[PDB]
RNA sequence: UAAUUGCGAUAACGAACGAGACCUUAACCUACUAAAUAGUGGUGCUAGCAUUUGCUGGUUAUCCACUUCUUAGAGGGACUAUCGGUUUCAAGCCGAUGGAAGUUUGAGGCAAUAACAGGUCUGUGAUGCCCUUAGACGUUCUGGGCCGCACGCGCGCUACACUGACGGAGCCAGCGAGUCUAACCUUGGCCGAGAGGUCUUGGUAAUCUUGUGAAACUCCGUCGUGCUGGGGAUAGAGCAUUGUAAUUAUUGCUCUUCAACGAGGAAUUCCUAGUAAGCGCAAGUCAUCAGCUUGCGUUGAUUACGUCCCUGCCCUUUGUACACACC
């Protein structure tokens, strides 16, 4: 007891936070949104938080039996 | 070593322990064509017999050969360790033998028979013409019997 | 088996009167002269050097080499 | 250098590709002759996340 | 027997389907002022010396 | 000039010392010699038959002279080589600790080596003495 | 303190250090004369520098070398490199330039790398073969 | 039991050795199905409305 | 030769031949010449060498192979057939022995004899499997000098090894036998045979 | 195969364009120049750049070069 | 060009993802900052051999100084540099010299867009739906089984010996790893033919195991071409180790038994420099078991430095009634 201590700490803009933006999609879809609305919104907001670029992939299955994926990018990224 | 000589002395081929033994081989190995005398056994027996291993089967006195046999079939007496022996702890009289020559065939027969007679898996396995030491039998030995 | 494992007195003398002209003598050459196998032929190598003919010009295991005396 | 060398696949199919991770461990020591006051001062501070600082004593 | 020596003066390129052959212009030595094109079998550079086994006869293509 | 053994090539030295320890007659030869192997990693026993314990004695000694201290383990590891595991790959294997340990005890009783602190066996000062001596002798045949 | 340099030699992973000081002319390796060495066939390889540059040369100097690493041939090349490098390092601080450069000349000329270290090294094996380039074996089906 | 097993002729090696070997021993892979891999069996199909609602 | 010595001393013949001439195991590099024009440039001899061992970078460029001393090329080519791959110390010694042997028979710098069996074994012309349509005839070619040396060494050592296999004669002896029989070409050597035949067929198909 | 990527050749172009006096068929100094005069993030890439701009200069000296 | 890498041609100009850059590791720093957990020289304490100085050791501190070697921070270094050939005198390519280094410096890490009904629901307390749910398809306990053997296929290990086996003797690596609320790495001493046993011991580690004295290899012997002393399958008897348990034999040792295999048809794999091949080691797995893997160093070649013949693949042009796209 007392040899361990927790503090919270707001994060300087969730906008450049992969983890935050993923959790945000999770919530958008889970909260019964649209697909492109959710994604394009996350993206437009990440961009708006002044990012160099960003990309959101949704893979799996929506409403139709067969699985599909979708890339939603804007701005600029490097890959290698 | 040395340029040697002799005369009619050495006779090629000579017969001990109910088998035959070629002359003109380096004696230690001659003794090997007998059953139950691996290179080690032969080596130690010859050393115990007080023989010059540099000799062929070739030379060797009759006497010498006699001693060689005596020790070969009475190892424990002429201080040979007993861990050096192919049949320690019989399984009936429990003595230690170094079974030799035409008799090792018998002893194999004997043991295999004991296993079969007692119905032990090893025995059954032998009787069946299979491998007994637990090796996989799918792939190996198919040329076989 | 096919022979050359003893000494047959005639063989010894044979070794003494046949070993000139052998510009090359070795383990192999002695065997090649239809006699002594690489056991006793090695002894022959040691014992022609007892005194005479063979002049030691090379050294070791496998390879030996000698030339006619002068 | 701690290597761990694993198949990439979670299963078995595919050409057998191998992959290898490392954690690099860097260690250092500085020996210092001082009194209690300066050691305690200097070592309560200089604190740093990720750096494991250990202070011993003695000559045995 | 009549040997004939020739010096490689120019390397032309590889022939043969496999492409391990090399066409070369050679100036033979015992009397220059005459050139012939032979086909090699080994690796070859400028100024090597081929023993033309037969002195007059020459090739071109190779499949 | 002055001398060590380091001034003398392995073989002719160790054979010089073999022939010496031999000659001498003081030694200790366990008795199991001739009836014994040298390592589980071996097929046949030594060919020197009468002797070879002198050969290893010499070898061991010189090995210990040429360094601080050495134990039975290190010698087993040294004197050992490849064992054919028949049809399954070769692997290095240590040699016998009896042969060696007994050899040490022998040379020690003969005062040519001594239980060292630190561990193991250090060459004796009288070992230094006698080894430098026959080393010298071996260069003296060569003169 | 007498005049003295240190140098080294390197083939594969073996490394051979030379201490080259003013002396009455020894040439020892680890702790034995440079006459022992054996490898033996390779023995001349280590004599090589001395004979390239005249046996005298070593009369104002003591030479000692110690090799660890590599293996038998590996160590021979390292020690010889260390010795020749040594001799030259010594003529560079104590004798005059022209002498040193005459020595670099006779080594560098004939050579076997004596002054310069061979850069060849192990390449790492990569999964799918017992070696670096060697790939395993396939049957197709 | 074990008495049974040794006493049972119609057992052991010689007996097998003397029997002919079946041809399905020396068979081949099988394969069964592959040029149907792209051809869906489900017989179901999706539909542009459901897909457009989804995606 | 003026002897000299210091602390740890250097043996007689050692000092002697070392500082003077720059010769082999102990054979002359001076004299020794390539009895076939061409082949010079592709048979080394000078710079002279002590033993045929060298951390040689003779591969990283197309032709520099040529520049490697011939004798060492021979020993190199000795150390094959799987079991022997690597094992240059083995090879080198086999060569020292071989040269001693060859020397015994008929004198000559034995390195000169080697040089001769090498000159005397490279095929002046050969053949390749040209198409010309399914039923492939054989177009005669004149072969490079480099290929000639290469193939000469290959042949010599192969025949020497194949001979030596499964009999009492030892590698160096049969290598010397091949070398000798070949040096002054005698159709009792595997090498000379194979050359003669290559050129027989190479004529036969022009 | 030793062929220079765009970024390298582009940079030589621009530099020679705007700093031809200073620069001089010597890599060693053109290098140092590049340090003092432009901002690159790897030694390697900077060298590559200098060496090529050095080449380009070295051949401008004997007639113009397109681009 | 390794590269949509560039030059050049040019209704295009100028750019971005990807390649490149970047990062890691291997190479070079008598320049920098240092070190009893790395080492060198001097000095003391001291052994041996010569003696005329000398030569070779002992001594985790008896002190002094150093940083060449070792360690790892910071820098520096290379840019295919200089010169010359060649090329549309373009990007480039080649040779020579210099150089630690000039094959993308060697080797890796990262790696766009798109595709596949590739494999994985048996890695997951990731998961839809179906099934099952107390005579369980939950779970645990005892015992067996995955190892079963006429035989087809793949990866492998060991061999057919004399560039060798055996026996003395020489004797040299690099990458690792190790015990707290525990029994891990183990030196040394004894006992034991061996395997192993036993008493102590150092180490939570650049400190101790450990210079991991590894194996191929080197040298002096034995054997001598004989299925031989090559080879060591199969099998018998005995001894020990892990484990609650060893039978269908975990593994280790000793004696004995001594097979096929005399270089392997049609076919077919892999490979360009410290590479190939040979050789061992450490790590993973692990109570015990490596003939496997992943890395590591040791010994260290022959042959190309080319092409499109075989095969495979990308690219143009071309045809299409295909577009769920030749399944
Ligand atoms: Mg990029
Ligand atoms: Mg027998
Ligand atoms: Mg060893
Ligand atoms: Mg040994
Ligand atoms: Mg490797
Ligand atoms: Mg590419
Ligand atoms: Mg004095
Ligand atoms: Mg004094
Ligand atoms: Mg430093
Ligand atoms: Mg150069
Ligand atoms: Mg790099
Ligand atoms: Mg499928
Ligand atoms: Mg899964
Ligand atoms: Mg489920
Ligand atoms: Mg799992
Ligand atoms: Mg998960
Ligand atoms: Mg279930
Ligand atoms: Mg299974
Ligand atoms: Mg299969
Ligand atoms: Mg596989
Ligand atoms: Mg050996
Ligand atoms: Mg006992
Ligand atoms: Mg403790
Ligand atoms: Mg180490
Ligand atoms: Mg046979
Ligand atoms: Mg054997
Ligand atoms: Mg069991
Ligand atoms: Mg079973
Ligand atoms: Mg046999
Ligand atoms: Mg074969
Ligand atoms: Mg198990
Ligand atoms: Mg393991
Ligand atoms: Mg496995
Ligand atoms: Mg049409």
């Amino acid at each position: 007891p007392g040899t361990i201590v927790l503090y919270a700490e707001r994060v300087q803009d969730r906008g450049l936070s992969a983890v935050a933006q993923a959790e945000s999609m999770k919530f958008k879809l889970l909260n019964g949104l649209a697909i492109r609305r959710a994604a394009y919104g996350v993206v437009r907001y990440v961009m708006e938080s002044g990012a160099k670029g960003c990309e959101v992939v949704v893979s799996g299955k929506l409403r139709a039996a067969r699985a599909k994926a979708m890339k939603f990018a804007d701005g600029f990224l490097i890959h290698s | 070593s040395l340029v040697v000589q002799e005369q009619g002395s050495f006779q090629h081929i000579l017969r001990l322990l109910n088998t035959n033994v070629d002359g003109n081989i380096k004696i230690v190995y001659a003794l090997t064509t007998i059953k139950g005398v691996g290179r080690r056994y032969s080596n130690l027996v010859c050393k115990k017999a007080d023989v010059d291993l540099h000799k062929r089967a070739g030379e060797l006195t009759q006497e010498e050969l006699e001693r060689i046999v005596q020790i070969m079939q009475n190892p424990t007496h002429y201080k040979i360790p007993a861990w050096f022996l192919n049949r320690q702890n019989d399984i009936t009289d429990g003595k230690d033998y170094h079974t030799l020559a035409n008799n090792v065939e018998s002893k194999l027969r004997d043991d295999l028979e004991r296993l079969k007679k007692i119905r032990a898996h090893r025995g059954i396995r032998h009787f069946w013409g299979l491998r007994v030491r637990g090796q996989h039998t799918k792939t190996t030995g198919r040329r076989r019997a | 088996a096919q022979h050359a494992v003893i000494l047959d007195q005639e063989k010894y003398d044979r070794i003494l009167k046949e070993v000139p002209t052998y510009r090359y003598v070795s383990v192999s050459v002695l065997v090649d002269r239809l006699k002594i196998g690489g056991s006793l032929a090695r002894i022959a190598l040691r014992h022609l050097e007892k005194e005479g003919i063979i002049k030691p010009i090379s050294k070791h295991s496998k390879q030996a080499i000698y030339t006619r005396a002068t | 250098v701690l290597k761990i060398s694993t198949r990439k696949t979670p299963n078995g199919e595919g050409s057998k590709t191998w992959e290898t991770y490392e954690m690099r461990i860097h260690k250092r020591y500085i020996d210092l002759e001082a009194p209690v006051q300066i050691v305690k001062r200097i070592t309560q501070i200089t604190i740093e996340p990720g750096v494991d600082v250990e202070v011993v004593v003695a000559s045995n | 027997t009549p040997v004939t020596l020739a010096k490689v003066i120019k390397v032309l390129g590889r022939t043969g389907s496999r492409g391990g052959v090399t066409q070369v212009r050679v100036e033979f030595l015992e009397d220059t002022s005459r050139t012939i094109v032979r086909n090699v079998k080994g690796p070859v550079r400028e100024n090597d010396i081929l023993v033309l086994m037969e002195s007059e006869r020459e090739a071109r293509r190779l499949r | 000039p002055g001398v060590s053994v380091r001034d003398v090539a392995a073989q002719d030295f160790i054979n010089a010392y073999a022939s010496f320890l031999q000659r001498q007659g003081k030694l200790e030869v366990p008795g199991y010699v001739d009836i014994v192997k040298t390592s589980s990693g071996n097929e046949m026993p030594p060919q020197d038959a009468e002797g070879w314990f002198y050969k290893r004695a010499a070898s061991v000694a010189r090995h210990i002279y040429m360094r601080k201290q050495v134990g039975v383990g290190k010698l087993n590891k040294l004197y050992g080589g490849a064992k054919s595991r028949g049809v399954r790959p070769y692997k290095h294997i240590d040699a016998s600790g009896s042969i060696n340990r007994k050899v040490l005890q022998a040379l020690e009783k003969i005062g040519i080596v001594e239980i060292s602190p630190k561990g193991g066996r250090r060459i004796s000062e009288n070992g230094q003495r006698d080894l430098d001596r026959i080393a010298a002798q071996t260069l003296e045949e060569d003169e | 303190a007498v005049p003295s340099v240190q140098t080294f030699g390197k083939k594969k992973s073996a490394t051979a250090v030379a201490h080259v000081k003013a002396g009455k002319g020894l040439i020892k390796v680890n702790g034995s004369p440079i006459t022992l060495v054996e490898p033996e066939i390779l023995r001349f390889k280590v004599y090589e520098p001395l004979l390239l540059v005249g046996l005298d040369k070593f009369s104002n100097i003591d030479i000692r070398v110690r090799v660890t690493g590599g293996g038998h041939v590996s160590q021979v090349y390292a020690i010889r490199q260390a010795i020749a490098k040594g001799l030259v390092a010594y003529h560079q601080k104590y004798v005059d330039e022209q002498s040193k450069n005459e020595l670099k000349k006779a080594f560098t000329s004939y050579d076997r790398t004596l002054l310069i270290a061979d850069s060849r090294r192990p390449e790492p094996k990569k999964f799918g073969g017992k070696g670096a380039r060697s790939r395993f074996q396939k049957s197709y089906r | 039991g074990n008495e049974g097993a040794i006493r049972d002729k119609t057992a052991g090696r010689r007996n097998n050795r003397s029997k002919d070997v079946t041809d399905s021993a020396t068979t081949k892979k099988s394969n069964t199905r592959r040029a149907t891999d792209r051809h869906s069996r489900t017989g179901k199909t999706d539909t542009k409305k459901k897909v457009n609602q989804g995606w | 030769f003026t002897p000299v010595v210091l602390a740890t001393p250097i043996p007689e013949e050692v000092q002697q031949a070392q500082t003077e001439i720059k010769l082999f195991n102990k054979w002359s590099f001076e004299e020794v010449e390539v009895k076939d024009a061409s082949l010079v440039d592709y048979v080394q001899v000078r710079q002279p060498i002590f033993v045929a061992h060298t951390a040689g970078r003779y591969a990283n460029k197309r032709f520099r192979k040529a520049q490697c001393p011939i004798i060492e090329r021979l020993t190199n080519s000795l150390m094959m057939n799987g079991r022997n791959n690597g094992k240059k110390l083995k090879a080198v010694r086999i060569i020292k022995h071989t040269l001693d042997i060859i020397n015994v028979l008929t004198d000559q710098n034995p390195i000169q004899v080697v040089v001769d069996a090498i000159t005397n074994t490279g095929p002046r012309e050969d053949t390749t499997r040209v198409g010309g349509g399914g039923a492939a005839r054989r177009q005669a070619v004149d072969v490079s000098p480099l290929r000639r040396v290469n193939q000469a060494i290959a042949l010599l050592t192969i025949g020497a090894r194949e001979a030596a296999f499964r009999n009492i004669k030892t590698i160096a002896e049969t290598l010397a036998e091949e070398l000798i029989n070949a040096a002054k070409g005698s159709s009792t050597s595997y090498a000379i045979k194979k050359k003669d035949e290559l050129e027989r067929v190479a004529k036969s198909n022009r | 195969g030793r062929v220079r990527t765009k970024t390298v050749k582009r940079a030589s172009k621009a530099l020679i364009e705007r700093y031809y006096p200073k620069l001089t068929l010597d890599f060693q100094t053109n290098k140092r120049l590049c340090d003092e005069i432009a901002t690159i993030q790897s030694k390697r890439l900077r060298n590559k750049i200098a060496g090529y701009t050095t080449h380009l200069m070295k051949r401008i000296q004997k007639g113009p070069v397109r681009g």
